[PDB]
RNA sequence: ACCAUGAUAAGGAUUAUAAAUUGAAAGUGUUAAUAUCAUAAUCAAAAUUUAUUAUUUAUAUUAAAUAUGUAUGUGUAGAUAAAAUAAGA
């Protein structure tokens, strides 16, 4: 449910999206 | 400028609920041009309280 | 170290410390549509830059022979 | 509410279109026709210029330096069998001299099909244009280099007939000629490559020519095709010992493609690094070329002990493209004198790594959050890599207790509130009452409720106790 | 509530029946543990020459009931329907009372009635250390103890996913395990009983002692084994989910007829309106309070009279 | 922040060895030998009156 | 930026976080238990004002 | 909204055989009286803002009077650094 503080706060896994995602720039502005 | 983008990319991988402000005291060259800022004598009619 | 060079004898070098404060949220305020104001907020209040120099370093010769800073200066 | 993830990265658009991509490939074939076509154009009017001469002018004999201008001409578009017959008369009328041999050793290495090498088969990679020079007769050439060289050293004991038990060996034309024929002997395949640092270098040391400063750049670019690392930076080591003055940029462009070729990207990286450091001599484009290009090398090299269980690791290379095109703009290398081929992959790793300040305050925005979604849920199946599928050493026994006086400071208020009914019989250990002991905010108050809880069950439980057995 | 197959997921009123319920999230919240704050004490609700009865009202945030029956002579609980959010004041009542708790009568499997079970069983268990419970309950809820995990991951109870239940044991009706010749805690669970449909006023009972007998009625409808609790020497029914204040029980989750609640209904007509009806949910009643001012009942015999062969009665909203 | 901060020191630790450890193969190499930048000789001699 | 209606309910309900403090002390901060509300009052304008020599 | 909440008062026990320490102080059980509106079909009291001869309690203003006779509260408050007219029938 949560994360309790005396645990150590360590990152649980990388995300990449941005490397895995290559997404052309997209605006709705001309 | 190596260590300053390894220095900034920490913000990405911190604990949970903290947070990081980076402080930069770097020496940099600055030139007093005494030709656009010139040594001049003080004028004849001096200024004032009014001015 | 970075900064403009001067050759003339009427520009004088002043090596001089710059201190400034980048500040960058991670945690709430990483990004939604509150992250525009946040930053530009983060930015404003981490406006001030020190500029620092010591007269001991201004008390060099200048490009005519004189010292740039004396006693009196 | 449920938290947002801070270690998932802000969506960004850091990529092309298909179109784009495709109009890239179709904008870059386009100038590869071009040089394709500027090259047979000047190859055919250099070869008409020969059929004219040798045809109109069948009886009367030309100037020797009519001959000796279509000569060179001939041997730098790649066509050293026509120029061939034209050295031979002019050796034999006598009419070169010690500048004309090395001239023409020099137009012998083809420095105008190596152009057309460089921007349509290399891919403008000057690592590669030496090893395609090798295949159109890299060893046929290589023989008609040490030919030229053996009618340049005859020519020069003529031109030289005190110091005369050490002429013509002492000369400045002597290692002039060296010089072009390591320059001729680079361009031909890698048995002759391996024979300018071992062979060519000995001979010259037997015959006692005094090497220059392009003698050894030429022997540690050939080293540096080779592949060994250590004795390139050992002639460098010589340089830097007894002749620093007259060290030029080739020795290091050398050192940066030779790294490239070993694959050893840490060691060009310090190259770099000392020549942004040292600023003398001037970075050259092809310092700034070789350098990018062994980032790109570096970026698309796959590891194989993490075997890529999230993502790509090497790719983190191309975030120091923005530092080095930073340092290029203080060194006084034009970015614009870079290849098609690098600025491709140079812009590919800006828009991935780099960002505006205009474009940090708008790029969190929720609206290019959210289509950032929808178009990796329309259209995921076109860009998606899974889709394609004390002091401690002076210490050591430490000093306990000295006294330290805590009563001095104020701590007072470190009162700890702990569940009723630890030792109790009735109350059980186990139970879900146990959850209470990680509780923080509301330590206080939630405890309290919890004695008055379990004290008003005990006594309405004894109170049941007494009232049932004294009634029976 | 259902497995998300094909076309629950390409179906676009699927996401828009979750905006509606649950606004922006699409997720329903679901029905948490009462946490130490806001938690009331065990009340004694009756007491009698022969048993005793002691209750808690709202004991969960289903706003269910905990009761137990207290025999006098024998000094032998009994729970009724035992789900508490915490069960530790009831193993210290009956610690402190000198009581041996025997068996946990449960009239339906519905996730109101068992989300605790295993934590009444293991915490009253731990207390007799220093025989164990048994467990009463009908077969035809075999087809709710299954779907208990179901149950738990619609209304956001992980914490009790992953526990058997007690009552899926090999018991005496089971065959028995062929162990390995070279650890019955959880291998037979010799105290169990299995309530039989056929309920009559004759021998559908539980000695309870001294003379004290509790006639178990089965009454679906609202469930598939459904055993309210009668207690005619003390005019006490625990009706469980049948019947409550103005209001009877759900017909609209699955396994619920109408024309068996129905059916339900009328086979309490013969018991006296002094009947202090004890329901699962909410206040106590009398049997003759609902005879009068409980408009479910009120159309149950209205279209009786006027001839439904199939009298459909049933709520769609209320208690599960 | 105290396992955070034995957390990025021993980063930071092990980067910063890199960094210097390549600035200090550069700085080897330009005491061995190198050749004067006639940029920085122009530069000293700059000023009209030294002295 | 509640009232004291809210901040309680925040407590009980343990949104924030917040560490409880015996209600007749200072707290923990040295600057408050010196000279009181006043005193860190100033403190707050020497950081964010005076500590500056202001151009 | 008529649920079975929760607050009040009262009685019990265990340990100090040390002159050391800044500091010899901390944990565990029973009866009376009071009280109990959350599974249901709405709406602006002081949700809430402002003003007029008028209703108060407070706010300060605010005085004479020796001819005789004369005028005692409960409370409200601040931090807290004295102590034996009542029967352990
Ligand atoms: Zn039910
Ligand atoms: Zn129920």
């Amino acid at each position: 449910y949560h994360w309790h503080y005396n645990l150590p706060q360590g990152m649980e896994r990388p995300h990449s999206v941005n490397r895995t995602f290559a997404a052309p720039f997209q605006s709705n502005h001309s | 400028t190596e260590f300053e983008k390894r220095m900034y990319d920490i913000r990405h991988w911190l604990h949970r609920q903290t947070s990081c402000e980076f402080h930069t005291i770097y020496r940099r060259n600055v030139i007093h041009d005494s030709a656009v800022f010139p040594t001049e004598h003080d004028p004849a009619t001096p200024t004032t309280h009014e001015h | 170290r970075i900064g403009p060079i001067g050759l003339e004898p009427h520009q004088f070098n002043v090596p001089a410390e710059l201190g400034f404060v980048e500040q960058y949220d991670n945690l709430q305020y990483k990004r939604y549509d509150w992250q525009g104001w946040y930053q530009r907020m983060l930015d404003v209040h981490n406006r001030n830059v020190s500029l620092r120099c010591r007269i001991c370093d201004l008390q060099r010769l200048d490009g005519n022979g004189v010292q740039f800073v004396d006693m009196q200066t | 509410r449920k938290p947002q993830n801070q270690w998932e990265g802000v969506y960004y658009y850091s990529g092309i279109t298909k179109r784009q991509r495709h109009l890239i490939l179709l904008h870059r074939k386009r100038e590869r026709e071009a040089h394709m076509r500027s090259f047979n154009i000047s190859r055919a009017s250099v070869l008409q210029r020969l059929e004219q001469l040798s045809g109109d002018r069948k009886q009367e004999s030309l100037p020797p330096h009519v001959r000796l201008d279509l000569a060179v001409r001939l041997a730098q578009h790649g066509l050293y069998q026509q120029a061939t017959p034209i050295v031979d008369e002019l050796h034999h009328q006598k009419a070169l001299h010690a500048g004309h041999y090395a001239l023409l050793i020099n137009a012998l290495a083809c420095p105008r099909l190596g152009q057309r090498i460089l921007h349509c088969d290399a891919q403008c990679d000057p690592a590669l244009t030496y090893k395609l020079l090798g295949d159109e007769n890299g060893e046929e050439r290589a023989q008609e280099a040490y030919r030229w060289f053996d009618l340049a050293l005859t020519s020069l004991a003529v031109d030289c007939g005190h110091f005369v038990p050490y002429l013509p060996q002492g000369t400045a034309a002597a290692s002039h000629i060296t010089n072009a024929l390591m320059r001729t002997l680079l361009t031909c395949g890698y048995t002759h490559v391996a024979a300018i640092p071992d062979s060519v270098y000995d001979r010259m040391g037997s015959m006692g020519i005094s090497p220059t400063i392009s003698t050894y750049e030429l022997v540690m670019l050939a080293l540096s095709l080779q592949g060994n690392m250590v004795e390139a930076e050992s002639i460098l080591s010589f340089l830097r010992s007894h002749h620093s003055e007259h060290i030029t940029v080739e020795s290091f462009n050398a050192l940066l493609l030779g790294h490239r070729e070993a694959r050893q990207f840490d060691c060009c990286d310090a190259i770099w690094q000392e020549l942004v450091d040292r600023r003398w001599p001037r970075a050259s484009p092809l310092t700034a070329e070789l350098y990018l290009r062994s980032i790109m090398d570096h970026a698309n090299t796959p590891t194989s002990e993490p075997l890529q269980s999230f993502a790509n690791i090497n790719v983190v290379e191309k975030k120091k493209v923005p530092l080095v095109l930073a340092q290029m703009d203080e060194l006084g290398v034009p970015r614009t004198h870079l290849s098609r081929v690098l600025m491709d992959e140079v812009e590919d790793s800006l828009r991935k790594f780099q960002t505006y300040r205009s474009r940090f305050y708008e790029w969190g925005r929720a609206v290019k959050q959210f289509d950032f979604i929808e178009f990796r849920r329309r259209n995921g199946w076109l860009y998606d890599l899974h889709l394609m599928k004390g002091d401690i050493y002076y210490d050591d026994t430490r000093g306990l207790h000295d006294r330290s006086p805590t009563w001095m400071n104020e701590v007072p208020e470190t009162r700890y509130d702990r569940l009723y009914g630890v030792n109790h019989p009735d109350i059980a250990k186990i139970g879900i009452r146990r959850h209470l002991n990680v509780e923080y905010v509301n330590r206080k108050e939630v405890v309290e409720r919890d004695a008055a809880l379990m004290k008003k069950t005990l006594s309405s439980g004894r109170r049941l106790r007494h009232r049932v057995e004294s009634s029976r | 509530s259902y497995t998300p197959n094909l076309t629950s997921l390409t179906n676009q009123v699927n996401r828009s029946e979750r905006l509606r319920k649950w606004g922006s999230a699409g997720v329903p919240p679901g029905v948490p543990r009462i946490p130490r704050l806001e938690a009331k004490g065990i009340a004694i609700l009756h007491e009698s020459p022969k048993v005793i009865l002691a209750g808690r009202s709202r004991c969960n945030n289903f706003d269910s009931n905990q009761y137990m029956l207290i025999n006098k002579a024998t000094k032998r609980c009994l729970l009724v329907d035992a789900s508490d959010d915490w069960p530790d004041d009831w193993a210290a009542f009956i610690g402190a009372s000198d009581l041996t708790l025997t068996h946990v009568f449960l009239t339906h499997c519905h996730i109101d009635n068992i989300i605790n079970l295993n934590a009444f069983l293991t915490i009253c268990g731990s207390r007799q250390k220093q025989d164990e419970i048994g467990v009463m309950w009908c077969p035809a809820e075999e087809c709710w103890v299954q779907n208990f995990k179901r149950s738990c991951e619609r209304y956001g109870r992980f914490e009790e996913m992953h526990q058997v239940l007690p009552m899926m044991c090999r018991s005496l009706y089971t065959p028995q395990h062929l162990v390995d010749p070279v650890r019955n805690a959880r291998h037979l669970r010799r105290n169990d009983v299995l309530l039989s449909a056929a309920t009559n006023r004759a021998t559908s009972f539980i000695d309870f002692g001294n003379g004290v007998l509790l006639y178990y009625i089965f009454s679906p409808g609202h469930s598939p084994g459904h055993m309210m609790l009668h207690i005619p020497t003390e005019r006490i029914l625990f009706s469980g989910d049948l019947l409550f204040f103005n209001k009877v029980g759900r017909v609209d989750l699955p396994w619920a007829t109408g024309v068996r609640l129905a059916e339900s209904l009328r086979l309490l007509e013969a018991l006296p309106d002094n009947t202090v009806v004890v329901p699962g949910h909410g206040r106590m009643t009398t049997l003759g309070r609902e005879r009068r001012e409980n408009k479910a009942l009120q159309q149950c015999y209205q279209r009786q009279e006027i001839g439904k062969q199939e009298v459909s009665v049933g709520f769609n909203e209320g208690y599960l | 922040v105290m396992k955070l901060a034995e957390d990025v020191c021993m980063f930071l630790k092990d980067v910063g060895r890199q960094i210097v450890e390549e600035k200090l193969v550069a700085v080897r190499r330009l005491l061995q030998g190198g050749a004067v930048d006639p940029e920085l000789l122009a530069a000293f001699n700059c000023a009209r009156a030294g002295p | 930026n509640v009232s004291y209606w809210t901040m309680n309910k925040m407590v009980r309900g343990g949104n924030l976080l917040v560490h409880r403090v015996h209600y007749t002390g200072w707290g923990t901060d040295s600057h408050l238990k010196k000279g009181g509300w006043e005193h860190r009052w100033n403190k707050v304008l020497q950081r964010n004002v005076l500590q500056y020599s202001r151009i």
